[PDB]
């Protein structure tokens, strides 16, 4: 009477939501970036192997100043780097050795990292003593903590496999708002540069846009077959790329509130682990569970070159904010950083 | 929080052994590189030894070269200088420093109270150009400081630091690498200059800001402050 | 180079050592997982060798550092967190014997033991375990011979003799996980009964683990 | 009644979504074209920064 | 005699041809890098030392049936043929030590850094003992004319024998053994297959090999002193080829039957 009643109705809205997106779908990006030049081979080089890890890498994140960046490791240690230099910063000893994520802070104080513990540990680096200590140990998720993003030094997003996102509070220790929309384990994070959105894709083949000022599920995106693993953002903040188990990345846009491209090939059948962004957004980094990264042009489609210097495969990959290299993390234990050579 | 409390000495006979020991407490003594610098009654500092985090490498000044001996034990948090050898030259208030070396680290940071060993009886020249200036609370004041050498190193960054020491009281680093300030001082001072010839601007003195200005350079060893600027209300 | 770099330097090479340092301690304690429905008897081998998310024991038996990692509170989907325990030594499975009439709370049209099948069916033929070996423990031994005669094997299996004894059902149930395992020449499945002696469960676990550790040692050697 | 409650919340999340106003994907694509265009001479993995200027040297 | 040349001329190519692929393999592959490799890789690498630094130098020899170059460099020769034959040996008491080591004491081979100091201490102990052994032939301990340059000096000789071959072969023969003992009584438990049955096929084929190939050189030095009775020429030379062949034979019965090491052949050709 009631059970059936809504269930029609969704079917409804869900009929009545994809005939919108085929109306406004008059051209595809295919067609306004053939006038365009290619972007050509992009030929990087691997300029620093950061080396000192002993287990596999599971996520690395960068910093404001392009210079450190920060590695998770299954040994149970939290290594931030010098990428320039090539020396340890720092080496947190963990108390979970299982850590599925690691982000660093915009300001560079505070270091955020959980896993299959369920307890995302903030760790304060700019100390007034000498090692870097627990400010607090944010608990109340039931599933792996999958990523750990940071806001600002207060406010920290968290996506959780107990299919819930949470926006917590540093300070109080306490969510302040808990995005519940998804019915599969929540798998990335992706802030945009506003800092007031974030889309996270999970494993019911479905990215979701939430605001962190309301806390509802803005917009939800579908058209994967399989498990959305990691997504970032164009740099605008109005494009994000998912990357899936199909061998598929695909480019969602939020104002034309669906795909855009479609980066498959029909030799790679394998997962994307990571997804990333270039500073103007041309090229679309990619890493792929075949042991190499391939580098994708975001407006063609064209795999523009391979990063394929790592001999296991490739977990989390990350560009800088001022664009200058990408560095992307292995689970052979080392963390090569790539550049483009002129 | 932090305290470095050194004591040993205050009676030497010139010629004599006096150890001193630094007892640590409140930090995590082993990452920290220790320095130990001197300052003699109404002059300005010198540093005498630097021990890395694992007694790796030892750098010592150019006076003190095979006389003074500094030893660090890092369970019991504790470092000692085995001072040998006493000159009527080596009078003067040693002060325990610790150090971290890193990409934005603060080195000089926190700095030991000071104990008095007095007895009875080549490298960059870091000078100043006054050494004395009466000035008022409330008015900007440019505090100069020439270097030899220029402090610019390849990787981009200048090693000019400045500590503020109050009357009666123990020195605090308040810049450090000329640009960024350390934890803890208001951003009233400002560090400006571009290659040699250094200055220091603070917006508005106060009360808590009276006292004298060195200019250490740390581009490579040995360490050499400058003749400190007095500063009277 | 200037001072502070190579200060900085120093401080990293003093990391290194560490580093370096802990992961010799980490290569020599042995990790093993463990699987379990949460009800049937892992538990009580828990808190016998002892004596949310994952739980870490570490217990010493001889001369040997053994990690356990009880990871059956999470009930999220194992396929994108398994893939993290690639590199583990043996997976302890812990299968109560008394769930063979007993139905599963959540649906109730399969039964436990056969739910429990499933499990092992996904751990034993996954792509991450084609050379970790897995040992199976038979828990609830005690309740299971006392069980046997009310009530017969028969309700759980459409072919079965109908021998309907400790000595050969229990035999036929394991033979059953064994013929779940698909690869025989990777990975070996060591199978016990789990009993209330202390000593025994963890003797047997310590021996596992040195045979499993034989083979891959004689495989990197060459003489396989 | 938990599947009742579950099916309420899905059915007014989709009509929140569909009010949302979608502007063309020609229009869209173009600006995102534009910001690409924008900063195309920015980018240093796009047009590769000479070794002086890039910090990471062999 | 020309026809004999052209025989021995084939066998260093093979010498070279199995013992470059295998080195580079281990290079290319983090699979091929464990503990027990680097070790064959240090056989494979003394063969090629054997292949070229000496091979051409016995080849020519032959031919001519006269040593017409200079003195020193027949000294240099001999230095080198013992040495490197030597570590050789040595490799395989090191690598039966390493495979000892793996099924006695497991958790010692087990760990990645201790493995890893065990290599560079067991390498260092070949090379250099194999040198200390071939050091008074540099000087000049060598007694040959300078027409033909063969080693004259019988005492030395023994003493050298010894040491190179003798002792190692006592602890490889018996260390195989205890391996073999070990594997039997754990079938023998495991029954009460096809890992144990290669295994124990691997066991004889490694024996075997060095027992026809390296054995008889030597017995015949001692058989000869102790009778006082004169041998052929042609036995000293037969014999000292067919050692020679295990080079060629090394990296098959080492790398060839394990089953990660055939997917590095595949690749190569
Ligand atoms: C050892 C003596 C008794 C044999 C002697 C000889 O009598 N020869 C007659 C014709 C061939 C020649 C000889 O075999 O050929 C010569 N060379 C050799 O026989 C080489 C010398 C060897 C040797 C001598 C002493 C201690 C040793 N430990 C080890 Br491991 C070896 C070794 C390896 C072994 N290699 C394989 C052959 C000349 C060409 C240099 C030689 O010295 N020969």
């Amino acid at each position: 009477s009631e059970l059936d009643q809504l269930r029609q109705e969704a079917e409804q809205l869900k009929n009545q939501i994809r005939d919108a997106r085929k109306a406004c779908a008059d051209a595809t990006l295919s067609q306004i970036t053939n006038n365009i030049d290619p972007v050509g081979r992009i030929q990087m080089r691997t300029r620093r192997t950061l080396r000192g890890h002993l287990a596999k890498i599971y996520a690395m994140h960068w910093g404001t100043d392009s210079r450190l960046l920060v590695s998770a490791s299954q040994d149970g240690k939290l290594i931030i780097w010098d990428s320039y230099t090539t020396n340890k910063v720092h080496a947190i000893p963990l108390r979970s050795s299982w850590v599925m994520t690691c982000a660093y802070a915009p300001s560079g104080n505070y270091v955020a990292c959980g896993g299959l513990d369920n307890i995302c540990s903030i760790y304060n680096l700019k100390t007034r003593e000498g090692n870097v200590r627990v400010s607090r140990e944010l608990a109340g998720h039931t599933g792996y903590l999958s990523c750990c993003r940071f806001l600002d030094d207060n406010q920290i997003v968290t996506s959780s496999g107990d299919t819930t996102c949470a926006l917590w509070d540093i300070e109080t220790g306490q969510q302040t708002t808990t995005f519940t929309g998804h019915t599969g384990d929540v798998m990335s994070l992706s802030l945009a540069p506003d800092t007031r959105l974030f889309v996270s894709g999970a494993c019911d083949a479905s990215a979701k846009l939430w605001d962190v000022r309301e806390g509802m599920c803005r917009q939800t995106f579908t058209g994967h077959e399989s498990d959305i693993n990691a997504i970032c953002f164009f740099p605008n903040g109005n494009a994000f790329a998912t990357g899936s188990d199909d061998a598929t990345c695909r480019l969602f846009d939020l104002r034309a509130d669906q795909e855009l491209m479609t980066y498959s090939h029909d030799n790679i059948i394998c997962g994307i682990t990571s997804v990333s962004f270039s500073k103007s957004g041309r090229l679309l980094l990619a890493g792929y569970d075949d042991f190499n990264c391939n580098v994708w042009d975001a407006l063609k489609a064209d795999r523009a070159g391979v990063l394929a210097g790592h001999d296991n495969r490739v977990s989390c990959l990350g560009v800088t904010d001022d664009g200058m290299a990408v560095a992307t993390g292995s689970w052979d234990s080392f963390l090569k950083i790539w550049n483009g050579s002129s | 929080d932090v305290q470095l409390v050194e004591s040993g000495g205050g009676l030497v006979q010139p010629g004599g052994s006096r150890k001193l020991s630094c007892s640590a407490s409140g930090f995590a003594f082993s990452s920290f590189g220790m320095h130990w610098v001197r300052q003699a009654p109404e002059k300005g500092l010198e540093w005498v030894a630097y021990i890395s985090s694992g007694s790796g490498t030892i750098y010592y000044a150019d006076t003190v070269k095979g006389r003074f001996t500094i030893s660090r034990d890092d369970p019991k948090n504790t470092l000692f200088l085995q001072m040998t050898s006493l000159r009527s030259e080596d009078t003067a208030m040693y002060y325990c420093v610790r150090s971290i070396y890193y990409y934005g680290s603060s080195p000089f940071d926190f700095w030991g109270q000071g104990t008095t060993l007095t007895v009875s009886s080549s490298d960059i020249v870091m000078t100043q150009a006054t050494s004395s200036v009466p000035v008022t609370p409330g008015e900007s004041v440019s505090i100069s400081c020439r270097s030899s050498k220029s402090l610019l190193h390849s990787n981009g960054n200048t090693y000019l630091y400045w500590f503020l020491q109050r009357p009666g009281q123990s020195p605090q680093l308040l810049i450090y690498r000329m640009s960024n300030l350390a934890s803890g001082v208001p951003d009233r001072f400002s560090g400006s200059g571009s290659g040699t010839a250094f200055t220091l601007t603070i917006s508005r003195l106060e009360a808590e800001d009276v006292g004298v200005y060195y200019c250490m350079q740390h581009l490579e060893y040995p360490l050499t402050f400058g003749a400190g600027t007095k500063l009277e209300l | 180079l200037s001072a502070e770099d190579k200060a900085a330097v120093e401080r990293s090479k003093m990391i290194d050592r560490n580093l370096r340092e802990d992961g010799e301690k980490a290569a020599r304690e042995v990790k093993l997982l463990l699987l379990g429905a949460g009800e049937s008897g892992k538990n009580t081998i828990v808190k016998q060798m002892k004596i949310t998310g994952i739980v870490e024991t570490h217990f010493t038996f001889k001369d040997l550092h053994f990690k356990m990692f009880d990871v059956g509170a999470q009930r999220s989907e194992r396929k994108k967190w398994i893939h993290c325990f690639e590199g583990v030594t043996a997976i302890i499975f812990c299968v109560a014997l008394s769930d063979y009439d007993l139905v599963l709370a959540e649906d109730e049209e399969m039964n436990r033991m056969h739910a429990s099948m499933k499990l092992f069916d996904s751990i034993c033929n996954n792509k991450w375990f084609t050379d970790t070996s897995i040992i199976l423990f038979l828990n609830k031994k005690d309740l299971f011979e006392e069980k046997i005669k009310k009530s017969p094997l028969t309700i759980c299996y459409p072919e079965y003799a109908g021998s309907n004894t400790y000595e050969e059902a229990a035999a036929y149930i394991q033979c059953q996980f064994e013929d779940l395992n698909k690869r025989k020449d990777t990975k070996e499945i060591y199978t016990h009964f789990t009993c209330s002696t202390d000593t025994k469960n963890v003797q047997f676990v310590f021996d596992a683990v040195t045979d499993v550790i034989i083979k891959n040692n004689l495989k990197d050697c060459g003489l396989f | 009644t938990a599947s009742i409650a579950q099916a309420r919340k899905l059915v007014e999340q989709l009509k929140m979504e569909a009010n949302i106003d979608r502007i063309k994907v020609s229009k869209a694509a173009a600006d995102l074209m534009a910001y690409c265009e924008a900063h195309a001479k920015e980018d240093p993995l796009l047009t590769p920064v000479p070794a002086s200027e890039n910090p990471f040297r062999e | 005699y020309n026809y004999y040349a052209t025989l021995l001329t084939l066998l260093i190519a093979v010498i070279v041809f199995g013992n470059v692929l295998v080195c580079m393999a281990v290079s290319r592959e983090k699979a091929l890098q464990t503990t027990t490799n680097y070790l064959i890789v240090s056989l494979a690498v003394a063969d090629l030392l054997v292949a070229t630094l000496v091979m051409p130098w016995v080849v020519y020899l032959e031919v001519v049936g006269e040593w017409k170059f200079s003195r020193i460099h027949c000294d240099i020769f001999v230095t080198l043929d013992v040495m490197m034959c030597t570590a050789s040996i040595l490799n395989l008491c090191a690598i039966s030590i390493d495979r000892y080591t793996a099924v006695a004491m497991p958790m010692l081979y087990n760990t990645r850094y201790s493995s890893k100091r065990r290599v560079t201490v067991m390498i260092s102990i070949v090379w250099v003992l194999s040198f200390t052994i071939s050091c008074p032939l540099l000087f000049g301990l060598n007694n040959a004319d300078q027409n033909e340059c063969i080693i004259a000096n019988p005492a030395f000789v023994v003493y050298s024998s010894i040491v190179s071959f003798y002792v190692p072969f006592i602890v490889t023969l018996l260390v195989y053994i205890k391996i073999y003992i070990v594997l039997r009584r754990r079938r023998k438990r495991v029954n009460t297959q096809q890992k144990e049955k290669k295994a124990t096929q691997m066991l004889a084929i490694v024996l075997g090999v060095f027992i026809i190939c390296w054995l008889p050189f030597f017995i015949t030095h001692i058989l000869n002193i102790h009778c006082d009775c004169n041998i052929p020429p042609v036995l000293y030379s037969a014999f000292t080829w067919l050692g020679y062949v295990n080079s060629a034979v090394n990296p098959i019965i080492y790398t060839t039957f394990n089953i990660e090491f055939r997917k590095a052949f595949l690749k190569i050709l």
